[PDB]
């Protein structure tokens, strides 16, 4: 898609991820963990809820019959009431279809853009003491605990505290 | 070398929606924006409403038997339901249509008494067999059929004039009687040539009654057809006739507004709603609708669509 | 050493709505619907003519009131509230077409019919309805033709108009409805009354209506007007037996011009091409909640107080 | 928002920034330097301008009135106006509420794609030369004066000049 | 551009490719070589098929005449029409020229992503073993031939075999 | 160090398009959304259709000579023509654009016998020199112009009575002769007062130019008869009774157009001017169009953008 994430260098989805949109995996050498981001998920949740309380309404408007269900009508006025009503559903169906179609644009690229910006956001924080492999993970150059591995999904990795070791393991 | 992954949720079982550049995209999750099912219910709930049943509209003015429990009440909302009756007796209203939208369109209906007086050569108490009430012949309860006392004689030159003492506008209708051979005019309203004659300030107009065979309906050849007009606050209307005029003893007023449906569907007092059809109700909060583009109401816009799928979730990609 | 890139914000953002969002803070936005009007009428480029007290189909029949609009050419016709049509209590039937198509107009020219009457007739009917120069007259485009004589018969008169021009010509005629018997008798006779109308495209007959009704100014009598067009090169005549108001002058239409009601005054120093009941809409702005009655070229009506289109990035202060 | 930098990674906007929608502020040795974009400035609102002359506009089709203000109309037409006028302004709310809606939204992410491209213009000009911050600097590893700064702001930085000083610095 | 790629960081395009909408130049010791990328030509092409086929399309609503061609109607209801079709003509007129700018707005943007995409996909694949030039092009600080170049474009281009000539060769 | 670039495709001459932020836009290539072109044709392939030349549809109904190939059938498209005749003699219809309408909505026209008889006294065979049909006086097909056997003698007071013996509606068409002076109404008629009635369940009723050198006119009435119900004309003489009646069968699709047939082109969307065969969604040629058609829009051109930006060399 537009921002090359999702169904993009991201291989696929993880149906064992429930508490969440998107989030990580690690592995370290106490083993293995899944956590999912909130503000993310949530970034993107509220954006799709704005479409909704914007689409699922009516007018206000209050609108009384022109044409008669049980009586004939004149025949000059029905056909021009025909016409009309015709060329409105023409109009609405038209509506409806680009509307439809425009808004899920939109969100499969919005959803697209959070992931692509959560990825970003984590290759800024590892800085130096990390490289990344073209399938939407990042290979830390530094013995990254349970701690560590938290520290980076909580948004509070220091990479100075790492990047004398980082930096020796990448040039080796 | 230790790894971290970034990643999305999806499911095994995702939903098919249209972009703008993809008929066939797949996403984890999507919501319906078209109703496709109806209630065949008339949703009356918070609303003061009448089911006109087997009494038609314009029934309600003239006093047909059928609308006897319909000659006067208030209402938010109106039901009129299929081959409903107006006319006992053979005939129709001219500009019909717009009179049944008028009464569809109100809150509504009072009546006032003409106190039209007749002299003793007239009888004003003519009756048929087409509008029956307890088991015996009767006629319109709103209107009363003027004929000669003595038959055969001169219906004498006669003058009646309706004042509009409201402070709100009166609808009055009467009706000119057109029978069907030379004889049977001759034994109701005499051997002279016939003129009604009815004048308002904003109204005027000449009817002859035509006289003429046609085929029996109800085994009648006779036509009794309806007219009507407005009558403004503090304005008079007279009616000068010499025979075929059917005289109004009670006018009709349309209180405030209303909205009128046309419906088979029956009532139900338990559901509320602001959307009907010929069908029932539409009670969804969906924005669009392929039920009817007949519709009243605050109602969803009528699409040619059986399905239109809002995606509420990203791209779904499973393994 | 550091490089920072960054973008502007303001203390006082404006608040506009998105697909996703309904309070959304931008930096700067401009309004797309007008809520704002002139009560006044922009006839500035207009050759234009406000009929004041005169309505648009008492210019064909000739009113008092419209005494100074018997004929012209504009390319704005502007009609008012309460404006006199009729000084004999009376209508016209396809009165809304006839106004629509007179509003539609660029100008209205006469033509006199010729139209000449037996020493029989009385041709100088007048009315106290239809006062003139503090004496009793008529509509100056119609005659009333009454018999001479009092009580006496009515002679069958015919009365023909040929349309010599190459356009089409609007024709007007009134049929009298007298509220007794015996005024009828005192003015076209004893016998039944009969007008026929025929040309190429137009035929009908008119019976006079006699019979009791309320006064409207005094007066029990109707005169109701009818019209039709007569093609080029095309005739009508009027067979008559008494109760005809025949023309004296028939109408011409001349090009297209654009009609106005409004009760707005006239200001010839401002320009507009959007018209509504209370003024003129001058704004370059593609929507408006003024009115769903406009007339020109017109913003669209929306049920909306305020759109706010956003002209700046999203707003993020310090 | 969609690109990630506008209310992303950029904190905050500045409202001592008046010359420019977009721009630098720098320290070095010799102080502090502010700066504005104007390529990138002149870009979003070239884009503005464009939507402005597109939207602030009406047809220029006459319309005559087809109901009296001063007189009665018939009440069958009548109501037929009043259902065609009533379906009419239903339509254009909905245009309107809709162009309206949706311009915003790519105002809003137009602006905030002007801001990442400056951003990725700048990184990609100081090379191996700089990391980034994660806030929207970019720490400068080698000594970079007002003219070195001035330089990056034109678009004329010779990355290849300060490579041997810089690569020195950031290994340590 | 949104995604600053295309009338972006890539100065222009192409007029000698002829067998392909992206694709790659190279030069190393052999020579020269052009080649087209057949994936994200065929993701942009198949994009704009699908606006095809959902614009180029008319309602299969059947239409009456209510306006005589050959005799007068009578001039109120003549005005209703004039008025109704006119309303009409003015909504499918904005709905059209509004269709046409967004979709086009849209395939310009979306051809922008995939060229990114594609710059992006090549970036992570040289991993540490190249340099950005900023122009659309990458420095390779390895000696690269044909079929090293082929493995680029093959997306089988494996960083770890060239990776400690290519540091060497990056820090001097 | 060697290098390797990514880069798009260009061409020379690109085409201009308008987006939401620029009027001036150069792409690799665009493609039309609005139809300029029309075919001066009527594309009739693939539709069982009616041209009715000279005969207009009303004259389908009374049966004019113009119209003799056209008195009954089944089509799904009619074609009317301009000055197209209805009446041989003069006269007119009341309601005429009602009935024209009606037709022209119609897929087929069915024609069923009255059965009108009439008594000696009667003559039946009432013709005319405006309505010419193999060379002799003749008159409208469907319809019986009923005079006094001898000339003078008083017209006998009939009643004919048509029953709706089918299961749909039945189009009863009658004509009243207005003669031009007293002599000629006493010739065929007689010297009585004349009276025309006629009557249904729904419906009940009772100087000028010379056009070809005839100042006599027939003028038209028209009502539907329903199912079961009977129409009864009472008559003394004056009356143009009907000898067929009319059954409207289906719907088909009615142009108003000057343009010739081509039965090799198929359309779905007809103007006066020919036929609209595009794929395209936008037209500019009419607003005036029927049938199943790309909407009207006042744009000359829109084109669609079908490439990305063209940056060239
Ligand atoms: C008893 C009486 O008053 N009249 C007898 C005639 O009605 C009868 O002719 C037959 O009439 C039948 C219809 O009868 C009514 C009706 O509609 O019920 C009887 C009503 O009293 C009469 N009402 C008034 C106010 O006049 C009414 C009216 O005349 C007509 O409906 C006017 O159209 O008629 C039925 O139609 C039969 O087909 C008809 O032969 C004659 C002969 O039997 O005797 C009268 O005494
Ligand atoms: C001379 C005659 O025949 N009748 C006179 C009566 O009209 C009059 O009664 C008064 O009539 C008043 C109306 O008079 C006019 C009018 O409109 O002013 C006089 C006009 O000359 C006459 N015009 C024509 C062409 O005949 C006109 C017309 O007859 C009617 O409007 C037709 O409907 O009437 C008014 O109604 C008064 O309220 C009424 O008292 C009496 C007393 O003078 O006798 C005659 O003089
Ligand atoms: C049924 C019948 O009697 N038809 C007549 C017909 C009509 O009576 C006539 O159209 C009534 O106006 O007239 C026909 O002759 C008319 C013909 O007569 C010439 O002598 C004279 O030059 C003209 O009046 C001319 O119209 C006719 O054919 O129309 C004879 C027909 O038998
Ligand atoms: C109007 O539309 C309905 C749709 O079925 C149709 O039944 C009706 O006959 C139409 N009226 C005319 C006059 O074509
Ligand atoms: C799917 O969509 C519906 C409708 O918006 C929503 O209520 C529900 O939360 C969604 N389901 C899941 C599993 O997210
Ligand atoms: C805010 O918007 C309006 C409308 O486009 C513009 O004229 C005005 O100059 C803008 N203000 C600033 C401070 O940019
Ligand atoms: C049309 O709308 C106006 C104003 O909203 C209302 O007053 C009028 O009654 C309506 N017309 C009809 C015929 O109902
Ligand atoms: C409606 O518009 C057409 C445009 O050609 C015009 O010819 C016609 O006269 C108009 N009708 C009325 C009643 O204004
Ligand atoms: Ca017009």
């Amino acid at each position: 898609g537009l921002f090359g994430a999702i169904a993009g260098f991201i291989e696929n989805g993880w149906e064992g991820m429930v508490d969440g949109w998107y989030g990580f995996r690690h592995q370290n050498a106490q083993g293995t963990g899944q956590a999912a981001d909130y503000k993310s998920t949530q970034a993107a949740i509220d954006q799709i809820t704005g479409k909704l309380n914007r689409i699922i309404k009516k007018t206000n408007t209050e609108f009384e019959s022109i044409e008669s269900e049980f009586s004939e009508i004149d025949h000059q006025i029905g056909n021009v009431i025909n016409w009309t009503k015709d060329s409105i559903t023409d109009i609405w169906t038209y509506q409806a279809e680009l509307l439809v179609a425009m808004e899920n644009q939109h969100t499969i690229d919005m959803a697209d853009s959070e992931m692509l910006n959560l990825y970003e956001r984590v290759r800024k924080q590892l800085r130096q003491n990390a490289e990344e492999d073209g399938k939407g993970c990042f290979e830390i150059y530094h013995a990254c605990d349970d701690s560590c591995m938290e520290s980076i999904r909580n948004n509070t990795y220091d990479h100075s505290q790492y990047r004398e070791e980082a930096l020796l393991n990448r040039l080796n | 070398p230790d790894k971290i992954c970034l990643g999305h949720h999806a499911v095994a079982n995702g939903t098919i929606v249209k972009t703008l550049t993809n008929e066939q995209e797949e996403v984890t999750n999507a919501t319906e924006t078209v109703e496709s099912t109806s209630l065949n219910r008339l949703c009356m709930k918070g609303r003061n409403h009448k089911d006109l049943g087997n009494c038609h509209p314009i029934g309600m003015l003239i006093g047909t038997p059928a609308c006897d429990l319909h000659l006067t009440g208030t209402w938010d909302t109106l039901i009129e339901r299929k081959n409903a009756i107006a006319y006992c007796y053979p005939g129709a209203t001219v500009n019909e249509e717009a009179l049944r939208q008028k009464i569809m369109e109100s809150g509504g209906i009072s009546k006032i008494n003409t106190g039209f007086t007749y002299g003793s050569s007239i009888n004003s108490a003519g009756t048929t067999k087409a509008c029956m009430r307890n088991g015996g012949n009767s006629f319109y309860a709103e209107l009363k059929w003027l004929v000669s006392k003595n038959k055969g004689q001169n219906f004498p030159q006669t003058t009646n004039t309706y004042r509009n003492a409201d402070t709100a506008e009166h609808l009055i209708m009467w009706g000119i009687h057109h029978p069907s051979s030379t004889q049977e005019k001759n034994d109701l309203y005499g051997t002279q040539s016939l003129s009604i004659s009815v004048g308002s300030s904003t109204y005027k107009n000449n009817f002859v009654p035509v006289v003429g065979a046609r085929p029996q309906v109800n085994g009648l050849s006779g036509r009794i057809d309806f007219h009507w007009t407005l009558v403004q606050p503090g304005d008079k209307i007279t009616f000068s006739h010499n025979g075929g005029l059917i005289a109004p003893s009670r006018v009709s007023k349309l209180i405030g507004r209303g909205l009128g449906i046309q419906s088979e569907a029956p009532i139900d007092n338990s559901c509320e709603s602001k959307c009907f059809w010929r069908g029932g109700s539409i009670n969804t909060r969906l924005p669009f609708q392929n039920l009817s583009p007949r519709t009243v109401g605050q109602c969803p816009k009528y699409v040619n669509k059986k399905s239109l799928m809002l995606a509420t979730g990203m791209r779904n990609v499973p393994e």
